[PDB]
């Protein structure tokens, strides 16, 4: 999620010193606040960096690209640098659309770094399967990749070396379904664009709470500094500090309630890459409806995408 | 004293652990405050009633009502034309900052030598028989010799003034009559002699009057407020732009800095307000220009050390703030200083953001991602172990 | 004042109940913050011991096949110990090493005929054919007993020559 700190003291007061003054006396409101923000955005960077870091070597795709007919130009990374992203990547990134002491902390992984990791692990599958995740990565021609999975899944190899073409085709087209799918048809992404939704407008809230007058005069302190004299303004004042505080408080929980939430979801993100990419699941419907066969991760705005094959009978 | 006090005291601990602690927030602040109002209109006729040619009788004070204009009290007051300046219930100046509902001038002329009963808990005969004022009025007179306009040659009768009468004058009353005032032996019933006499007297000011007996014009300004209509005077200031300026455009107030815009205001729009109602830019009402605001410049300090116990150097980074305003070296997360750059690769040590990264001198690099390695990929060959090692790890996890 | 003593010592009823008014609405917000607090706190720490007693119950009870679930390699078992406030597993784990290379082939033609490791890979060293096991190099003559035969070899793509040895024949003579 977005990393957002907010300065209590400007966002209560904004330059205002008797109001820092009253809150300084009011007790120690401001440090709980920030520090949680704090914890919950070095949360959201250890989400990211547990997800995507899982291989501590960066694998490049060969030059030459013959993996048996299967065609992966359209999630392997872009030589023509759209940001090195693949064009599922380009197209999941443009499918989602992004004062008063609220700033916005810039993630510690970069775009570009994250399509760097999804692409050193799209390859890494590919060459080596299920080994580059156990170790040190094996080369395999990628048939017989696709039988050992066969294998895994309850298939003989023969199943696969005597159909290769028709599988091949058929990966390819549904690479191309997922492409148009992607293209065409909106609400894909509805996870994540729900996510940046619900952030947004929680500070929306916030910001808009900060011009309520709590029952004194006036919501702008300014005013209340300069119509009336120290105590009734302090009166004032306090008053708008208690509605400002408890807005605060309100928002910093309800942010905390999510980040509890993405926290699982990105646990559930890395299980997902750890076996469903760097291995084979036998656990059903886990890795995709099907017996699953491989998955690809692909990097999105504040999230992942795992295209799984999948073998279905018929 | 220095950052890493600061941390020092934003733990509340002596020794600091290697990272990045967010210590404190930098703010710039206002410099030359400016206050704009519009180009210059509608001031109060106070002209009409000090130039004024014509002066009514003391007993025939001529009244006047002011309202639905500006007055500007400064030009009457430095002045030095009058030799009369007594405002009470309000101060004689900073009377620019005070509006009222109406204001009525009560303005006649007397000798100098009466100038004096005019003020609140005095007697005399002007005051108890020509006009008499309010005990509590909240005003100001002003008077001033007239001689060379109300003194002419062979006598200035046109000016009277009532000498008997029975009763007092209560309050803001005109009193016309011009019934002969009696002495008593009868009732005068329209008829004069004995013990009935005219009630008023001419003054029948000379060139040649005395000081005491020298004409003077006074006019008495009572201020009645009870919607104000008639407020203080538009010396607005110049503006400045590029700089973190405490501003006042027609009532709005905020701090910013003024910057040109692009922006395209409608005529009769003034300012214009981004998403969640916050001001984003104002048209300056003197010149009509449309100016952006934008807050100057704020943002967090945190403050990065490879720890107490490996050394005292420390590194700034500003979040967020173009550090032109303030080994400085810029990245997305804002400026750091102390730490210099390189263009090496290292894992990441001490995380600052944007993919950089800080380790110890405290040099700022570009996280690498790990050793690259292409794997020797053919579709005939595979790669197979022929040893391995029995990894024992360590997971923590918490239960209660 | 912040010690209401001093306000019961220093007022008369009705302006000390408005002070203490204002003290318990106070420390009545800061109670309830702290509990809230506390709550989201117990919500995620009963989530980790969840996700711990699922860590004992399959790993440390029994041989995960969840990749990284149990530790890094090949898990092989975990055992555990206790801590202050929480539990630490030791896991062992399988991991390879000191790799090394080989040529593969899907299959192999014999008779006319293609022939699929039963469970393993063919390899060859530089001439020599041999069927491996996939997590360690331990090459072992290709046999009638450890392939099956699956048809023809005119539709395997990549498919290699080479002789099947069949361990009838010597017993026969
Ligand atoms: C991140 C950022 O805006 N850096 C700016 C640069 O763009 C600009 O040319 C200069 C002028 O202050 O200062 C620095
Ligand atoms: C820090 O300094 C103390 C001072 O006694 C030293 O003994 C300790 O080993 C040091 N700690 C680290 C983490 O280097
Ligand atoms: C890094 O250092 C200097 C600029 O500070 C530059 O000339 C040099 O070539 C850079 N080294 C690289 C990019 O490897
Ligand atoms: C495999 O790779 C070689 C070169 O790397 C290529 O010439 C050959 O056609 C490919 N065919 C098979 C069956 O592996």
């Amino acid at each position: 999620m977005t990393k957002t700190s907010v300065d209590c003291t400007m966002y209560i007061c904004g330059d205002s010193t008797e109001c820092s003054n009253l809150l300084l006396q009011y007790g120690s409101f401001c440090t709980q606040l920030n520090r949680a923000l704090t914890g919950i955005a070095v949360e959201q960077d250890k989400n990211t960096q547990e997800v995507f870091a899982q291989v501590k070597q960066i694998y490049k795709t060969p030059p030459i690209k013959d993996f048996g007919g299967f065609n992966f130009s359209q999630i392997l990374p872009d030589p023509s640098k759209p940001s090195k992203r693949s064009f599922i990547e380009d197209l999941l990134f443009n499918k989602v659309t992004l004062f008063n002491g609220l700033t916005v902390l810039p993630p510690l992984l970069t775009d570009e770094m994250i399509a760097q990791y999804t692409s050193a692990l799209l390859a890494g599958t590919i060459t080596s399967g299920w080994t580059f995740g156990a170790g040190a990565a094996l080369q395999i021609p990628f048939a017989m990749q696709m039988a050992y999975r066969f294998n895994g899944i309850g298939v003989t190899q023969n199943v696969l070396y005597e159909n290769q073409k028709l599988i091949a085709n058929q990966f390819n087209s549904a690479i191309g379904k997922i492409q148009d799918s992607l293209s065409s048809t909106p609400s894909a992404l509805g996870k994540l664009q729900d996510v940046v939704n619900q952030n947004a407008q929680a500070l929306n809230t916030l910001v808009k709470q900060l011009s309520s007058n709590f029952g004194a005069i006036s919501s702008v302190l300014n005013d209340i500094l300069s119509r009336l004299d120290p105590p009734e303004a302090e009166v004032q004042i306090d008053r708008l500090i208690t509605g400002r505080l408890q807005s605060l408080q309100t928002y910093v929980t309800q942010q905390l309630i999510r980040a509890a939430e993405i926290r699982a979801s990105a646990n559930l993100a890395a299980t997902k890459m750890s076996e469903c990419v760097l291995g084979q699941s036998k656990r059903v419907d886990f890795c995709g409806k099907g017996y699953h066969l491989m998955s690809f991760p692909q990097s999105a705005p504040h999230g992942v995408v795992f295209l799984h094959v999948t073998y279905v009978p018929a | 004293l220095d950052p890493l006090s600061e941390t020092k005291c934003t733990l509340k601990s002596f020794t600091v652990e290697k990272g990045i602690y967010q210590t404190s927030n930098f703010r710039v602040q206002p410099t030359e405050s400016i206050v704009r109002f519009p180009n210059i209109t509608n001031l109060c006729p106070f002209g009409e009633v000090f130039n004024a040619t014509r002066f009514a009788s003391v007993y025939a004070w001529n009244r006047k009502r002011i309202s639905n204009c500006v007055a500007d009290y400064s030009v009457l007051y430095n002045s030095a034309s009058f030799s009369t300046f007594k405002c009470y219930g309000v101060s004689p100046t900073k009377l620019n900052d005070l509006c009222f509902t109406n204001v009525y001038a009560d303005s006649f002329v007397i000798r100098g030598d009466e100038v004096r009963q005019i003020a609140p808990g005095q007697t005399g005969k002007i005051a108890d028989y020509n006009y008499k004022l309010p005990d509590d009025f909240t005003g100001c007179v002003i008077a001033w010799n007239s001689n060379n306009l109300d003194s002419k040659v062979g006598g200035n009768y046109n000016y009277l003034y009532r000498l008997f009468r029975k009763s007092n004058l209560k309050p803001f009353e005109r009193d016309i009559s011009t019934e002969i005032y009696q002495a008593g032996s009868t009732p005068c019933n329209g008829v004069e002699g004995f013990n009935c006499y005219f009630p008023l007297q001419s003054y029948g000011f000379q060139p040649t009057n005395g000081v005491g007996y020298q004409p003077y014009r006074v006019v008495v300004l009572s201020f009645e407020l009870l919607p104000a209509t008639v407020c203080g005077p538009k010396k607005s200031t110049n503006l400045v732009k590029n700089k973190c300026v405490n501003f006042n455009f027609n009532g709005l107030t905020g701090t910013g800095v003024l910057t040109e815009s692009n922006k395209k205001f409608l005529p009769f729009q003034q300012f214009g307000r981004d998403i969640a109602d916050t001001t984003d830019a104002v048209r300056d009402p003197q010149t009509l220009e449309i100016l952006d605001i934008t807050p100057c410049s704020f943002g967090g300090v945190s403050v990065i050390t490879p720890g107490t116990n490996t050394s005292n150097q420390v590194a700034v980074l500003y979040q967020d703030v173009n550090c032109t305003e303030v080994n400085v070296f810029q990245t997305r997360a804002g400026c750091l200083i102390g730490a210099e750059h390189v263009n090496n690769s290292y894992e990441c040590d001490i995380p600052i953001g944007a993919g950089i990264c800080a380790s110890y001198s405290i040099i700022a690099y570009t996280m690498s991602l790990g050793a690259e390695n292409s794997v020797a990929y053919s579709n005939n060959s595979i790669a197979i172990p022929t040893n391995f090692t029995i990894s024992v790890t360590t997971e923590i996890l918490p239960v209660s | 004042s912040s010690v209401l003593n001093d306000i019961l010592s220093r007022l008369d009823p009705p302006e000390a109940e408005v002070q203490i008014d204002r003290l318990i609405t106070g420390r009545l917000q800061s109670l309830q913050t702290y509990v809230t607090q506390q709550l989201i706190r117990a919500a995620e720490i009963r989530a980790s011991a969840n996700l711990a007693a699922t860590k004992m119950s399959e790993c440390v009870l029994g041989q995960s096949k969840r990749v990284d679930f149990c530790g890094k390699g090949y898990h092989l078992m975990s055992f555990p110990q206790s801590a202050p406030h929480g539990v630490v597993f030791l896991h062992v784990t399988y991991v390879p090493a000191q790799e090394k290379n080989f040529t593969t082939a899907p299959a192999i033609c014999h008779d006319g005929k293609a022939h699929f490791p039963r469970e393993g890979v063919f390899v060859s060293n530089g001439t020599h054919w041999f069927v491996t096991q996939r997590n360690f190099y331990e090459p072992q003559i290709i046999t009638t007993d450890n392939t099956f035969v699956s048809g023809n070899c005119d539709v395997v793509i990549g498919i290699v020559n080479n002789t099947v040895y069949d361990p009838l024949q010597p017993e026969l003579d």
